[PDB]
C-alpha cells in the first residue's frame, strides 16, 4: 500500500504507555503484548500520536501459534474515534525485545484492517542503554537482483522523537535532573566531546568483528552492506588537499579573538580591585573609630 | 565495674559506697546497670547497693523537689485560651503541648478544672494528643502512675475511641525506664488485636499502644515486643503502621542486629502508605544508634536508593551512629546531601543531622551552618534553626543566638516557627536578668500571638516555645 | 468520631499527567472532561492510576453529560486487558476560567460522592500550560453540614498546612462553603523517568557534527565590533563616578544598564565558545584521518 | 604558537588579582565595625 513511511517520528506517550500497559496486561518473561497504534500517515513523515493496549495471549512453544481476538479491535476502535476521529489505525506495537521473522505473517492481519502498510514499530521496554529504544520496520515485499523470487522482508527505517507542546511540558514538569543532553555550558560540551569519540569506536568496533564473521563463519553476504561502506571510504578527509591549509588559515581567526577577549576581561576585573581596595581603606577609618564609640558605651 | 565494689567491700561503711552509686547511675547506660544487678546479687552485696541502683530513690527525691520549687504562673493558662480559641484543631494543639511541659513532673488537675470549656472543643486526633498529655504532667511519681490514669485507660471508657488509645500512650511516658513490670500490662493487648487491626475502631486504640510499649521497653530489647510489633506491621494498617515502626527501634535500641535492619529494610519497599515507609526509615536508624562503622553497609545502600523515603531516614543513620564524634567521612556527607539533593524532606533532613554530629562539640557550630542560614532555599534554613537548638541546647554560645535573629523574621513562615522554637531551645531557663535578650523574645511571641496579620502557623510554634521556655 | 479527614494528597502518576494535558489541548477552549479511575490506600494517598476521556457534548460538563451507555461499555473494553480499577473521582478542563468548582460541578461531584466520598474533581487549565507552569488543583466537597455547625476544624487536622490560596473573590466564596482545596504531588518511577529521559541516537554523536563555518566567521566578527559599542559608555562612566549618593551616581554617568557587567557577560561567553570551535575541528580532522 | 604564551599569561595576571583583592576584606569584616 502505501510507500510513504521515509520518517518516523514518535510520541514519548506512546513509549510511555507501551511500558505501563506491559505490567498492567501482567505480560513478563518474553511474553509479547501487541497493542495498537493510532496517528497520522499518508503523509511523508509518519507521526504517531498514541496507542492502546489489546489483549494478547502467545503460546510459549511455538511463535507460529498464538491468540488474538480480531473483534475486540473494532469494537474498541469506534469508541476512540469518537474522542478523536483524526486518528486512524496505522499499524501496532511489539513490546521487544527484538525482531523475528515471525512477525511478517502477524503485520499481515492488521493490513487487512487498515488502508495503509501497517508499521511495525518496536517499542523495546528493557530500555538497554541510554539510546533510543525504538527501532522501526516495514514490512515491504521486494524483487532482490540474488536470483530470489520475490522476497518478504522488514527493512529499518530512522526513529526520532518528536513532541507535542502539551506533550513537551509534561516532559519538562517530570524532571527534575541537572541534564547534561543539554550541551550547553563549557562543561558540558567539555564532556560532549570525549563522549562522542567512545560513542564512535564501540560502534566501529561492531562492524569490524562483523566483517571477520563474513568471511569465516557464513553469515549471507549481504550485499548492501558493503555497498554502503564504499561511501564511507570515498569521501574520507584527504590531507594536502588545499582544503588543508584553508582550516589552518580558520585556525589563526578562532585563536586570534580567543585573546583578545582573554586581555578583556583582565580588565574588567582589575576596575573591580579597584574598587574592593577603596572600600578596604575606607574601613580603616571606621575600624579605629570604633573603638572610640566602644569606650562611651562601656 | 563489679571489682569496684569488691575493694569498696573491704573498707565497707555506708556514704562511702552510696555517693559512688548516686555517681554511677545518673552517667550510665541503661544496660550497663541492668547486667550490673544480676553480677553483685551472686557477690552477695547489702541490698541498700542494689537498692540505689533500681533508682527508686532518686525518682522520690525529685518528686519532693520539684514539688516544693514549682512556681505556677497562672496568667498563661487563662491567656492561652483566650488568644487562641480552641475550636480550631492546629490551636488545640499547640496549647495543649505548651501546658504538658509548664507542668512537668508533678500532678496538676489546676488547668483541667480551670479550662474545662477549652477541653470540650477537643475531637478527633486533638483529643488524643490531649490524653496523652496529662501523662507528662503525671511523669513521675510512678506509684501513682496507673491510679490517676485509671479512669481512661481501657475498659472504664468507652466515649471515644481517641481517649482509650491515648491514656495507654501516655501511660509509657511515665514508666520509660521502669517500665519492665509496665510492659506485660501493654503486650496483653497488642497480641489480641496482632492480626485484625483493620477495624477502625481497633487501630486508633492500638496506636496509642504500640507508641506505650515503645517507651517502656526502651532499650531492654524484648524480642518478645519485637516480634507482636512485626505482626501489625504486616497487616499494612493506616496510622498504627507508624508506631509500630517507631515502637521497634525504640525497644530494640542500639543492638543493631543484623536481622533485625534487614527485615524492616526489605518490608520498607513492598509498602506504598507514605508514613509506615519513612516511619521505617527512621526505625532504621534508631537501631543503629551508637554503632559507629558496622552500620556503614546500611548507610551506602539507603544513600544509593533513589527513594525520596529512603535518604529521609538515610541522613538520620549517620547522624545516631556517630552521635557525638566529630568524624570527618559524617560532617562531609552531610553538607554535600543536604545542597545537592532536589526533594525538599531530605534537604531539611540532613542540615538537621548536624546537631546531632556535633553535640559533643558546639564551639565550631555557628560557623558552619553559618554558611547554610546564608542559603535562602527556603527549606534550609528552616532545618538550620532545628540544627542550633539541638547542638547548642544546654549552653548560651552567643554567636549561635545572634545567627538565628534573620531567621526570627525571615518571610517564609515556616522558617519563621522554627526558628521561634530554636531560640527558647537554646536558652531553656536562662535568667532575664543576667541576660536581657531573653525577656525580649519571649515578649516577641506574645506580641505574635497577639497579631492577627500572622497565620496559625507563626502562632504555633510561638506558644509552644513559651512553653518549652517555663517548663516544669 | 470517625477518620482523620486530612484530604488526601492527589497522587498523580506519569501517564494521568500526559493524557489530561494532551486532552484539554485538543479540545479548547471548549470544555473537555472524563473520569478518573485509581486506587484507594491509606488514609489519604489516592493514586490517579489513569483517565480516559467521555465525548464532548453540547450541554459541557453536566450530569446530563456524564454518560453512562459510554462509561459503562468503556470499562468493560477495559477489563479485558485487565487495566480496570475502581473509579476514584473525575476531572474534566476549565480553559475560560480559574480553578474552582462552578454550582454544576459541586452537583457533578455530588453524585460521585456516593461511591466513594473520598472522590476528588481535578480542574485542569490547559490555556496556561504553555507557560512552565502546569496548573492544575484538586478539590473535594465539604458538606454543608460541617460548616453550620463550625465542625470544619475536624477536616484540616495534623497536616504541614502549606494550602494553595490563589484565587479569591466569589472564586474563593465558593471554594470555602463548599469544597475543600489540597495539595498535588507527582510520584513517578525512575523506569518510566528514564525512558522520557532518554532522546536521540544523534545526540550522543553530536559533538563531531559541527557548525556551517560561514556562521562562525559571522559570529566572531559580531562579538568584536558589539563590545566596543559599549565599551564607549564605560569610558564615559569612570571619567567620573566618585562622589556621593548611590542613585544620583547611576544617573549622572549612566551606571544603570551597567556596562562593565554587561561587556564582561558578553567577552566571556563567546570567549568559552571558541574554545569549543577549535577544539572540534581538530579532533575531527585527526581522528578521521 | 606566539598567541599561546599571551593566553597563559593573562591567566597568571588573572591569580595574582583574584588573590591580593578578597585577603584585607577578610581581616576588616571579622573586626568589630560599624
Amino acid at each position: 500500500m502505501s510507500l510513504q513511511h521515509e520518517k518516523v517520528t514518535i510520541a514519548p506517550l506512546v513509549l510511555l504507555s507501551a511500558l505501563d500497559h506491559y505490567e498492567r496486561t501482567q505480560t513478563k518473561e518474553n511474553k509479547r503484548c501487541v497493542g495498537v497504534i493510532l496517528g497520522d500517515a499518508n503523509s511523508s513523515t509518519i507521526r504517531v500520536t498514541n496507542s492502546f493496549a489489546l489483549p494478547f495471549e502467545e503460546d510459549e512453544k511455538n511463535s507460529d501459534v498464538w491468540f488474538l481476538d480480531h473483534n475486540y479491535i473494532e469494537n474498541m476502535n469506534e469508541m476512540c474515534k469518537k474522542i478523536n476521529a483524526k486518528e486512524k489505525l496505522i499499524g501496532w506495537y511489539h513490546s521487544g525485545p527484538k525482531l523475528r521473522a515471525s512477525d511478517l505473517k502477524i503485520n499481515e492481519l492488521f493490513k487487512k484492517y487498515t488502508q495503509n502498510n501497517p508499521l511495525l514499530l518496536i517499542v523495546d521496554v528493557k530500555q538497554q542503554g541510554v539510546g533510543l529504544p525504538t527501532d522501526a520496520y516495514v514490512a515491504i515485499e521486494q524483487v532482490k537482483d540474488d536470483g530470489t523470487s520475490t522476497e518478504k522482508t522488514f527493512l529499518h527505517l530512522p526513529c526520532t522523537i518528536e513532541a507535542e507542546e502539551a506533550e513537551e511540558i509534561g516532559v519538562e514538569h517530570l524532571l527534575r535532573d541537572v541534564r547534561d543532553q543539554a550541551a550547553g555550558g563549557l562543561s558540558i560540551r567539555l564532556t560532549n566531546q570525549l563522549k562522542s569519540l567512545k560513542g564512535l569506536q564501540s560502534k566501529l568496533k561492531d562492524v569490524v568483528e562483523y566483517l571477520d564473521k563474513v568471511i569465516n563463519k557464513e553469515l549471507p553476504i549481504n550485499h548492501t552492506i558493503l555497498g554502503k561502506l564504499q561511501d564511507v571510504f570515498n569521501l574520507l578527509p584527504n590531507l594536502g588537499t588545499p582544503d588543508d591549509d584553508e582550516i589552518d588559515v580558520e585556525n589563526h581567526d578562532r585563536i586570534n579573538i580567543s585573546n583578545n577577549l582573554q586581555k578583556a576581561l583582565t580588565v574588567k576585573t582589575n576596575d573591580e580591585l579597584m574598587v574592593i581596595y577603596i572600600s578596604n581603606l575606607v574601613r580603616s577609618i571606621i575600624a579605629f573609630d570604633d573603638l572610640i564609640e566602644n569606650k562611651i558605651q562601656n | 565495674a563489679l571489682q569496684l565494689f569488691k575493694k569498696l567491700k573491704e573498707e565497707n561503711d555506708e556514704g562511702l559506697s552510696a555517693q559512688i552509686a548516686f555517681d554511677l547511675v545518673s552517667s550510665a547506660s541503661q544496660q550497663l546497670l541492668e547486667i550490673l544487678v544480676t553480677e553483685l546479687t551472686a557477690q552477695g552485696y547489702d541490698p541498700a547497693l542494689l537498692n540505689i541502683l533500681s533508682g527508686l530513690p532518686t525518682c522520690d527525691y525529685y518528686n519532693t523537689f520539684l514539688l516544693n520549687n514549682k512556681n505556677i504562673d497562672i496568667g498563661l493558662l487563662n491567656k492561652s485560651k483566650s488568644s487562641l480559641d480552641g475550636k480550631f484543631s492546629l490551636f488545640h494543639t499547640a496549647v495543649s503541648v505548651a501546658n504538658g511541659f509548664m507542668h512537668a513532673g508533678t500532678t496538676d488537675n489546676s488547668f483541667i478544672k480551670a479550662n474545662l470549656p477549652w477541653l470540650g472543643k477537643a475531637q478527633n486526633w486533638a483529643k488524643f494528643t490531649a490524653t496523652a498529655s496529662l501523662g507528662v504532667i503525671h511523669k513521675g511519681n510512678l506509684l501513682e502512675g496507673k491510679k490517676v490514669m485509671a479512669p481512661y485507660l481501657p475498659g472504664s471508657r468507652a466515649s471515644s475511641r481517641f481517649i482509650k488509645g491515648g491514656s495507654l500512650y501516655g501511660l509509657g511516658l511515665i514508666y520509660a525506664g521502669f517500665g519492665r513490670d509496665t510492659t506485660d500490662y501493654l503486650k496483653n493487648i497488642i497480641v489480641e488485636n496482632s492480626g485484625t487491626s483493620g477495624d477502625e475502631d481497633v487501630d486508633v486504640l492500638l496506636h496509642g499502644a504500640s507508641l506505650g510499649i515503645g517507651l517502656a521497653a526502651m532499650g531492654s530489647a524484648n524480642i518478645e515486643v519485637y516480634e507482636a510489633l512485626k505482626e501489625v506491621l504486616y497487616n499494612d494498617s493506616a496510622t498504627s503502621g507508624e508506631a509500630a515502626a517507631l515502637g521497634m527501634g525504640l525497644c530494640m535500641l542500639g543492638t543493631g542486629k543484623p536481622e533485625a535492619i534487614h527485615d524492616m529494610f526489605t518490608y520498607s519497599q513492598e509498602t506504598q502508605h507514605g508514613n509506615i515507609t519513612r516511619g521505617l526509615a527512621v526505625g532504621l536508624a534508631l537501631i543503629n544508634y551508637g554503632r559507629q562503622e558496622l552500620a556503614d553497609d546500611l548507610i551506602t545502600k539507603m544513600l544509593a536508593s533513589d527513594e525520596s523515603l529512603l535518604r529521609y531516614g538515610g541522613a538520620f543513620t549517620i547522624a545516631l551512629a556517630y552521635a557525638g564524634t566529630g568524624n570527618n567521612s559524617a560532617v562531609k556527607r552531610l553538607l554535600h546531601v543536604a545542597v545537592s539533593d532536589s526533594n525538599d524532606d531530605v534537604r531539611r533532613a540532613a542540615v538537621i543531622a548536624l546537631g546531632f554530629v556535633l553535640l559533643r562539640d558546639y564551639t565550631t557550630v555557628p560557623r558552619i551552618v553559618q554558611l547554610l542560614s546564608k542559603s535562602h532555599n527556603a527549606h534550609v534554613r528552616c532545618g538550620t534553626a532545628f540544627a542550633l537548638g539541638i547542638a547548642c541546647a544546654g549552653k548560651g554560645l552567643q554567636s549561635a543566638i545572634d545567627v538565628l535573629d534573620p531567621l526570627t523574621k525571615d518571610p517564609v513562615d515556616f522558617v519563621r516557627q522554627a526558628a521561634m522554637i530554636a531560640l527558647s531551645m537554646i536558652l531553656i531557663q536562662q535568667t532575664e536578668k543576667l541576660n536581657p535578650q531573653v525577656a525580649d523574645i519571649n515578649k516577641n511571641f506574645l506580641s505574635v500571638i497577639t497579631n492577627k496579620h500572622q497565620e496559625g502557623l507563626a502562632k504555633f510554634g510561638a506558644c509552644v516555645a513559651q512553653g518549652i521556655m517555663n517548663a516544669g | 468520631t470517625g477518620r482523620d479527614d486530612t484530604k488526601e494528597t492527589v497522587y498523580i502518576s506519569s501517564i494521568a499527567l500526559l493524557k489530561m494535558l494532551k486532552h484539554g489541548r485538543a479540545g479548547v477552549p471548549m470544555e473537555v472532561m472524563g473520569l478518573m479511575l485509581g486506587e484507594f490506600v491509606d488514609d489519604y494517598t489516592v493514586n490517579v492510576v489513569d483517565v480516559f476521556a467521555m465525548p464532548q457534548s453540547g450541554t459541557g460538563v453536566s450530569v446530563e453529560a456524564v454518560d453512562d451507555v459510554f462509561q459503562a461499555k468503556m470499562m468493560d473494553m477495559l477489563k479485558q486487558t485487565g487495566r480496570d480499577q475502581m473509579v476514584v473521582g473525575w476531572y474534566h478542563s476549565h480553559p475560560g476560567f480559574g480553578c474552582w468548582l462552578s454550582s454544576v460541578d459541586v452537583n457533578t461531584q455530588k453524585s460521585f460522592e456516593q461511591l466513594n466520598s473520598r472522590a476528588v474533581a481535578v480542574v485542569v487549565d490547559p490555556i496556561q500550560s504553555v507557560k512552565g507552569k502546569v496548573v492544575i488543583d484538586a478539590f473535594r466537597l465539604i458538606d454543608t453540614g460541617a460548616l453550620i455547625n463550625n465542625l470544619e476544624p475536624r477536616q484540616t487536622t495534623s497536616n504541614t498546612g502549606l494550602l494553595n490560596k490563589a484565587n479569591i473573590q466569589a472564586l474563593i466564596h465558593g471554594l470555602n462553603r463548599h469544597y475543600y482545596s489540597l495539595n498535588i504531588d507527582y510520584h513517578k518511577t525512575a523506569k518510566e523517568t528514564k525512558m522520557l529521559m532518554n532522546l536521540h541516537k544523534e545526540q550522543w554523536q553530536s559533538g563531531l557534527k559541527m557548525y556551517d563555518y560561514e556562521e562562525k566567521e559571522e559570529s566572531n566578527l559580531a562579538a568584536t565590533k558589539s563590545m566596543v559599542k559599549i565599551a564607549e559608555q564605560y569610558s564615559k562612566r569612570i571619567e567620573e563616578e566618585k562622589e556621593l549618593t548611590e542613585e544620583e551616581l547611576k544617573t549622572r554617568y549612566v551606571g544603570r544598564q551597567d556596562p562593565k557587567k554587561h561587556l564582561s557577560e558578553t567577552a566571556d561567553e563567546t570567549l568559552e565558545n571558541n574554545i569549543v570551535s577549535v577544539l572540534t575541528a581538530g579532533v575531527n580532522s585527526v581522528a578521521i584521518k | 604558537q606566539v598567541f599561546d604564551e599571551r593566553i597563559k599569561f593573562a591567566n597568571q595576571l588573572h591569580d595574582e588579582y583574584l588573590v591580593s583583592m578578597r585577603y584585607p576584606e577578610d581581616k576588616k569584616t571579622q573586626q568589630n565595625e560599624k
